[PDB]
């Protein structure tokens, strides 16, 4: 029900994961990458934030339809694999899906899972804060300090994007 | 002149939109400093009030803090009215 | 490689360990290690053959899966406690994940298989430099958060480090994977005198520093990277090998030479944190290190090796590069033993 | 009526991507001295219904090395999105009034290239996977350009919501104030839509027919909606940003009469340069951007960025 | 045209956010007063809900501190109906 | 609320519309029919293989140029601050980083295509 | 396990190259429906 | 020490299992990789949009920044194995060993 | 840090960022600005060692705040517990609890 | 573990202020000019407490103060108030641009019937000073006593006992 909607769309963030973590043809894992991203995008925005998961959607589509480009240039072959085609990639979906199917399980009806850190599941909503942004939106003003506040980072990141161009290059020089 | 204005004419004869390109982005550097509207800009950003005016208690002395919204001492934005 | 271009690449890389030196925030000193691994990959690739590629491969993915670690770490850091401030880390799990997310990048645990592979691929110099400067951003950070380690896990790590590249330095001719090995257990012997007290940490650091340029750029003038080219340089040039003995005798720590001094000081350190097996453990295995010390000493000065005719030309030709340094770098590396209390001016 | 609202944004547009094939025929014929479909009916208003009709009663044929799953999801993907790009528009009131509607507008249309992505590699053609990668680099290439415009225009909005556009625009059109950059937005309009003199996704001379190739009877008449949608849709954009119109509080048929003609006129303005031009080659309209565009556009937002500054006009972000 | 008009809609916005102003404080007292009511019919409820539990020493803080603590939106709906939490938590990022 | 509801009426009404345009239209085929298209005569066979793409310097430079325009995009609420100077410095110093970016990338072969 | 090359470069190896070679010919409208063109080409350029 | 977090830190560590293993390819790898900096990602930004951390937003973009430069250094690395090797496979990766 | 230069130059590059009680955008005060600021004006300068022992119930305090389940895991039980009783008659909710 | 007092619900019965908030938009000026005094009392004292279960008191007299405003207007400028708030209940934005006129005749009424101006533009946003008569809290955060101070470093050096002290090394 709407009760939950992160927990359902954190769940296909997994799956989402599962796919393209179980090593199947390059354009299959950036649709499962894809689907991943769009999710997560709608977690971040079901958790009160806008910019950041629409910055997630748009970066991570140009990166994934490079790596796209990429793919059925560089690294494809004259016969190219589904998750269900090799044993292997079958295997792995078989144990991520199953996986997360049981840790689900285990958080849903008992609520206080110890894995590696406890886990009291009761509902995402529990933890939202009672609060007054007034005529400004958190996010916006956070993100928007970057100009003003944080002058170094802006050095920092500008310096580190010229250098990776010239690295970008020097690399696929060859000779 | 000479070399440089040979160069220039050269340079908008060949590549007319780097040279708009360069024109407007040192146009963009060095205009701002020069203009005297940015002070302005920088006080329309200071006038315009997001958060509560919180009240001071008042333990008498100070005279500028106003008692009242409407009572004349304390900071005034007619020039922002004007402008 | 354009020279500027080269000179640029270089300055990021030593921007990048400098702020992992300088940052409080634990996000500045990851953008540190960013701009060093992607201004690293480069300057491998300089030379450009085949083995360049494979090494700045294995290199990369390596240092990116530690770095995503080590912002797993970052983050439940924050999440349990709300501070990026570089002083301990308020979770145990996230700790004792980042201390392998920081050693990845020492390579010295059983992620060590890079480092060797990498060293061989790679150019001397460059390899000079990853062996080298590429070693005190990490340690930097190691030397910060020591307060909160777990010391068996940091122990058994500087331990594995030691243990392995002392047997793997047995069984290898390339110079360049013996002194990777080398690197791993000068590694594991700073690394285990890391938790009781860091100046000894930097003491070593600096001594091994100093010690491994020195053998680097005597390998450079030399011009060798197999072991019978090595061995070749007493016909054309003998005062190279000369050095070398004695510089490899610093490298297995015999005293009254300088690599004495840290291994020394490291005893002396543990041993009065009631540490009394650990300390002999170190010191009986260092002898797999001094083995292959002395196997490399011997076939390059101690005994002259069959040489080669057209060397008769390589005799009339002198050097051009200066190698600037080695003449003080040797001088560091074997004689500082008697200012050892200097140690003091690091605390 | 939450649903008529939705309905009432579908059925529509639907009806108006129908119609433009017809006014497409119409308009180019009578440049080339034709007169375009004429016989279905009263001056051919029934021509997109009959394509309509046999578009999906023609056999869609599957081709034996197609990848089934991809050659069936992109269509989908492609009309869903060009569909849902409509509902942030603000068409007197936006159907949905969203915070950030510029940013999820490129969202979705940076999406839809996925569409054309995997229908040209599950095709499994030479053809096919060549118009798929002619796609990739256009997109891309006037992407950057699209972001970057977007940024330089909105800079005098006050933030990302397409509805303070009208308020911005209230007393002259923001043409007047970003005429250059309207001009390579425009430009950037006609290539994301991978249409004329940009469309070499297809390139019906060279490539037959690109990604459509293998795409018959249903399939591509949903590829082709895509398309037009997209092209009503980035015109539509068009309008809102630079051309605005008048909005009558209380009467908003006004605006919605005025925005339509400023949407038509866009659109005739399209398929006018569609019949006037040879088609670009590749890397040219590549070179044409990041050796032409770029430079432009990015001295145009730094002259951007500081000119609110300079005359004290920094617009409200509320 | 643009520098006056954007110069207009700043004192338009400066007016706005004035007026703003001047309404806040009657929006924080009825504010405090609904979540301290809406607290107490909590406590209220948890009396008698905690009354066979062996040891749930009802009204108990749980910061050892006494400052008060800004309530966490769960603490303050737990007991509610399903459209006061859906409507409470995801109001305004869904309201479009 | 409103933004899935409407997300599920586009690809509802999409698959649909497939649905109908995949078995209504009493499709009959055979295996030549289905065949590749190769401007008639049978394709060599690949569509597969490796695809040069001689821009793959110019691709994969679009990543980190759009990746810039994440910093760019928070400006139209960056300048509305209090401290316009740095701000403007800081702008500035992305669009002139990014200039110098694509200036060397030109200079150096870079946006030139491989051949 | 032979020891690296004393250039420590591996030699060149073999050719690779798997250039495609599509039928530009029949029923393609630039081609006029009667000409075959085979095309060796390597991606766009010819 | 709540449920979100523990569905994204553990679909990081299925990202980070995918990418401590491969199968044939660099791009799937490399694809884990930056799921992995997708994961982070999110649970950065959920921490810092629920503690209302307001100046810490910025620190998702910068992690985005570093992880497309990162993304763009690795696939030049495939670029320059596909170019000495024809393909990208990294069990054909081999000439270090000795 | 490790060669802190920014204390000799007294230039700030990332100590504004380091907690969250600094200075913030419009002055937008943190989720939990007050127990991160007594904590911090509890252990300052006493010493990185003395402060586990010393100022710990204001670091838990700090701690729960962040995360809050000595707080939410009373809510679980008593939701737990709740829709225990009411299943076979025990309690019903009061009418203001339902609408 | 502690006790969260809260005051029962008999404290917190306001006569509760019922107008909409397009009500409230139309006389936003007015109320402010001529309503200060109990608002800023208020707000001073939930500042300075940091505690709502504090200052229902002066919550209690900001809506009796605000009743009382509202009963004027309606005793007094009953129609045009009427007229205004409904043109601003209109507006989606409820923005005071379109409605000018009405503001003009609610404006003009308000003048001279209650003696009213509406504050110029900021006037409405300046700190004021006000004179509350409550003491100042002295531990508004309910700190607890902070940890003493580590013995402070002090005194004069002299040369290192023996020297160094380390091994053979007497210098
Ligand atoms: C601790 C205390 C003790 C240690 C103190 C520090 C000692 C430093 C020793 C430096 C030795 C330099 C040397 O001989 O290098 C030879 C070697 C190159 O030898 P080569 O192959 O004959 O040179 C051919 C040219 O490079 C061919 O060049 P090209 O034509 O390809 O153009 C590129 C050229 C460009 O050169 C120029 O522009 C000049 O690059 C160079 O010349 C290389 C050097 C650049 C230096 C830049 C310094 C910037 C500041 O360069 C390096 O190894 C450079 C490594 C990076 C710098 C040294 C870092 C070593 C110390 C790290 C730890 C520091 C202490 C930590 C605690
Ligand atoms: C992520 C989850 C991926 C799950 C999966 O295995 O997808 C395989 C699916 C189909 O792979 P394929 O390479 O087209 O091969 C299909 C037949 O094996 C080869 O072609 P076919 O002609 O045999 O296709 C018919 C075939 C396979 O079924 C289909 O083609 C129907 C559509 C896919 C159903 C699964 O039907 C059956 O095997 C019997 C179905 C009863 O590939 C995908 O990429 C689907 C991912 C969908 C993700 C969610 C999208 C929303
Ligand atoms: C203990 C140090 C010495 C350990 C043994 C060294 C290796 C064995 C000795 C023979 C090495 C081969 C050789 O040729 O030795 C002589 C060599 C210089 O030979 P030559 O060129 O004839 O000298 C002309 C001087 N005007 O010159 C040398 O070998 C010089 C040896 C210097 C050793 C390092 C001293 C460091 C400071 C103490």
């Amino acid at each position: 029900m709407t009760m939950y909607i992160a927990f359902i769309l954190s769940t296909i963030f997994v799956i989402g994961f599962v796919g393209f973590s179980s090593k199947p043809s390059p354009i299959y894992g950036g649709l499962g990458l894809i689907v991943s991203g769009g999710v997560g995008c709608g977690i971040v925005l079901n958790f009160g934030g806008s910019f950041l998961g629409l910055m997630v959607f748009l970066i991570y589509l140009g990166g994934m339809l490079v790596v796209f480009g990429y793919t059925t240039a560089m690294a494809t072959e004259m016969y190219p694999e589904v998750w269900v085609s090799n044993k292997t990639v079958f295997g792995a979906f078989v144990s991520g899906l199953m996986m997360e199917f049981c840790m689900v399980y285990y958080a849903l009806k008992e609520e206080e899972v110890e894995i590696i850190f406890k886990f009291n599941g009761l509902g995402d909503w529990v933890i939202y804060d009672t609060g007054d942004s007034g005529f400004f939106s958190e996010e916006a003003m956070g993100i928007a300090a970057l100009y003003s506040y944080g002058t170094w980072l802006v050095i920092v990141t500008g310096w580190s994007l010229l250098i990776g161009v010239v690295v970008i290059m020097e690399i696929t020089r060859g000779n | 002149a000479g070399r440089i204005a040979s160069f220039l004419k050269n340079a908008w004869a060949k590549e007319p939109v780097l040279v708009a390109s360069f024109a407007i982005g040192g146009l963009a550097i060095i205009l701002p400093s020069l203009s005297p509207y940015t002070n302005y800009a920088i006080r329309i950003n200071r006038a315009t009030p997001y958060n509560y005016p919180v009240p001071l208690r008042d333990d008498g002395n100070m005279p500028d803090v106003p008692s009242h919204p409407q009572d004349p001492q304390g900071p005034s934005l007619e020039w922002l009215k004007n402008l | 490689m354009n020279p500027i271009i080269y000179t640029t690449l270089i300055m990021t890389v030593m921007s990048g360990t400098m702020l992992v030196m300088i940052s409080s925030h634990w996000l500045l000193i990851w953008i540190g290690f960013e701009m060093n691994l992607l201004a690293m990959i480069p300057v491998l690739m300089k030379n450009f053959n085949p083995r360049a590629t494979e090494a700045a491969t294995k290199y990369f993915l390596t240092q990116a899966t530690a770095s995503m670690m080590l912002m797993m770490a970052i983050i439940i850091n924050l999440l349990y406690s709300g501070q990026w401030t570089i002083t301990k880390m308020f979770n145990p799990v996230a700790m004792t994940m980042m201390t392998m997310a920081l050693a990845m990048k020492l390579g010295l645990s059983p992620f060590h298989f890079w480092v060797p592979e990498v060293t061989q691929g790679i150019s001397l110099q460059a390899g000079l430099l990853l062996l080298t400067w590429q070693k005190l951003a990490p340690l930097s950070v190691l030397c910060q958060i020591s307060q909160s380690i777990n010391p068996n896990l940091m122990l058994t790590m500087a331990m594995l480090s030691i243990l392995i590249g002392g047997w793997g330095g047995l069984n290898q001719t390339q110079l360049r994977k013996i002194m990777a090995y080398s690197s791993i257990a000068h590694m594991g012997w700073m690394t285990a005198v890391l938790p009781y007290n860091t100046t000894m940490t930097i003491l070593n650091l600096l001594i091994y520093i100093t010690m491994t340029l020195a053998m680097f750029m005597l390998l450079i003038h030399s011009s060798a990277t197999t072991t019978l080219s090595l061995s070749h340089t007493w016909n054309k040039m003998p005062v190279i090998t000369s050095l070398m003995m004695v510089t490899l005798l610093s490298m297995g720590g015999l005293p009254p030479l300088s690599g004495f001094m840290p291994k020394w000081m490291i005893i002396q350190e543990m041993t009065k944190n009631e540490s009394i097996i650990m300390p002999t453990l170190m010191a009986m295995t260092a002898l797999l290190n001094l083995y292959f010390y002395m196997r490399l000493a011997y076939s390059s000065s101690l005994t002259m090796f069959p040489s080669t005719n057209n060397m008769k030309m390589k005799w009339q030709f002198e050097h051009t590069k200066q190698m600037k340094l080695l003449p003080t770098m040797i001088v560091l590396s074997t004689l500082v033993l008697p200012m050892t209390p200097a140690l003091s001016s690091l605390n | 009526m939450f649903m008529i609202n939705i309905l009432s944004l579908i059925i529509p547009i639907l009806l108006a991507v129908a119609f433009l094939t017809l006014v497409e025929r119409k308009v180019l014929g009578y440049m080339q001295l034709r007169k375009g479909p004429n016989v279905v009916g009263p001056y051919g208003l029934l021509q997109p219904i009959a394509d309509a009709l046999k578009l999906v009663t023609k056999e869609p044929l599957r081709p034996g090395t197609s990848s089934i799953s991809m050659f069936i999801i992109a269509p989908i993907l492609g009309l869903s999105l060009a569909l849902t790009m409509w509902v942030p528009l603000p068409m007197p009131y936006p159907l949905i009034n969203m915070n950030l509607g510029v940013l999820f507008m490129l969202a979705m249309s940076s999406l839809a290239v996925y569409s054309i992505l995997w229908s040209g590699w599950a095709s499994n053609s030479k053809y096919a996977l060549i118009g798929a990668l002619r796609a990739v680099a256009q997109t891309i290439s006037y992407e950057v350009t699209l972001a970057i415009i977007l940024l330089s225009v909105l800079l005098m909005n006050g933030s990302y919501t397409l509805s303070t556009l009208i308020t911005t625009q209230e007393h002259i059109w923001m043409i007047f104030t970003s005429w250059p950059l309207a001009m390579m937005w425009f430009i950037s309009t006609l290539a994301e839509t991978n249409r004329a003199p940009f469309d070499l996704t297809e390139g019906e001379s060279e490539l037959v027919s690109g990604f459509n190739v293998e795409y018959a009877a249903g399939p591509f008449a949903m590829f082709f909606m895509a398309e037009y949608a997209n092209i009503i849709m980035m015109n539509a954009f068009t309008a809102i940003l630079f051309l605005g119109a008048s909005h009558d509080p209380h009467t908003p048929e006004l605006y919605t009469i005025n925005f339509v003609l400023k949407t038509l006129a866009l659109t005739i303005t399209f398929l006018w340069i569609r019949a006037s031009y040879p088609r670009f080659r590749y890397d040219q309209l590549m070179h044409l951007l990041w050796k032409s565009f770029l430079p432009l556009t990015l001295a145009l937002c730094m002259w951007h960025i500081s000119l609110p500054i300079m005359t004290a006009s920094i617009p409200p972000q509320s | 045209s643009m520098m006056k008009w954007n110069r207009e809609r700043r004192r338009l916005q400066i007016e706005d956010f004035e007026a703003r102003i001047a309404l806040m404080p009657l929006f924080q007292a009825e504010k405090d007063r609904r979540v301290l009511q809406m607290l107490r019919e909590n406590l209220e409820e948890e009396a008698i809900i905690m009354k066979d539990v062996p040891d749930w020493k009802v009204g108990e803080s749980v910061f050892h501190t006494t400052r008060w603590v800004t309530p966490m939106m769960g603490e303050l709906y737990g007991l509610r109906t399903n459209e006061e939490i859906l409507s409470a938590t995801y109001g305004f990022i869904w309201y479009t | 609320m409103n933004i899935m509801l409407t997300l599920l009426t586009n690809v509802t009404l999409a698959s649909l519309l497939v649905l109908i345009a995949f078995w209504l239209p009493q499709l009959n085929a055979y295996s030549e029919k289905t065949s590749p298209y190769e401007c008639g005569f049978d394709p060599m066979g690949s569509a597969r293989l490796p695809f040069s793409m001689k821009f793959f310097l110019v691709a994969i430079t679009f990543l980190l140029f759009d990746l810039e325009i994440a910093l760019l995009l928070p400006l139209p609420w960056a300048s509305q601050t209090n401290n316009l100077k740095t701000m403007l410095t800081m702008a500035l110093f992305l669009l002139i980083l990014l200039a110098a970016s694509l200036a060397y990338e030109w200079t150096q072969k870079g946006l030139e295509w491989a051949e | 396990w032979k020891p690296p090359p004393w250039n420590d470069v591996d030699p060149p190896k073999d050719t690779l190259v798997s250039n495609l070679t599509l039928n530009f010919g029949p029923q393609h409208p630039a081609a006029h429906g009667v000409l075959r063109l085979v095309m060796e080409l390597s991606g766009e350029m010819v | 020490m709540p449920l979100v977090y523990m569905n994204i830190i553990m679909a990081f560590a299925i990202a980070l299992a995918g990418l401590l293993m491969y199968r044939s390819h660099l791009m799937s790898s490399l694809l884990c990789l930056e799921g992995m900096m997708l994961s982070l990602f999110i649970m950065s930004t959920l921490i810092i949009l629920n503690t209302h951390f307001t100046l810490a937003n910025m620190m998702p973009i910068i992690l985005l920044v570093f992880a497309a430069c990162e993304a763009a250094l690795g696939l030049s690395l495939l670029v320059m194995v596909s170019n000495t090797y024809g393909t990208d496979y990294v069990q054909n990766l081999n000439l270090l060993q000795c | 840090p490790f060669f802190d230069v920014q204390k000799r130059l007294g230039l700030d590059l990332d100590r504004w960022m380091t907690i969250q009680s600094a200075e913030q955008p419009h002055k937008i005060p943190g989720r939990c600005h007050a127990f991160e600021k007594e904590w911090i004006e509890c252990a300052h300068g006493i010493g990185g060692i003395r402060a586990e022992k010393e100022c710990k119930i204001e670091f838990d305090d700090f701690v729960e705040c962040l995360l809050r389940q000595k707080t939410m895991k009373r809510l679980s039980a008593i939701k737990r517990q709740r829709d225990k009783l009411i299943k076979e008659g025990k309690y019903t909710p009061p009418p203001h609890h339902l609408g | 573990p502690g006790i969260v007092e809260l005051p029962t619900l008999e404290d917190l019965k306001v006569q509760e202020v019922k107008v909409s908030s397009s009500v409230l938009k139309a006389a936003a000026h007015h109320y402010g000019a001529q309503c200060d005094k109990p608002n800023k009392e208020f707000m001073l004292c939930r500042w300075e407490e940091k505690d709502p279960r504090r200052c229902l008191e002066e919550g209690k007299l900001v809506n009796q103060c605000a009743l009382d405003f509202f009963r004027q207007i309606k005793r007094h400028c009953a129609e045009p108030f009427t007229e205004y708030w409904t043109c601003i209940d209109y507006s989606g934005l409820q923005l005071f641009r379109h409605c000018r006129k009405q503001q003009a005749k609610f404006d003009e009424c308000v003048l001279d019937k209650l003696g009213w101006v509406r504050p110029d533009l900021g006037e409405l946003s300046k700190v004021t000073k006000v004179k509350t008569d409550r003491p100042l809290p002295e531990n508004p955060y309910h700190s607890r006593a902070r940890p003493e101070p580590n013995p402070e470093a002090e005194g004069d050096l002299k040369p290192a006992k023996h020297g160094s002290r380390l091994f053979f090394w007497t210098m």
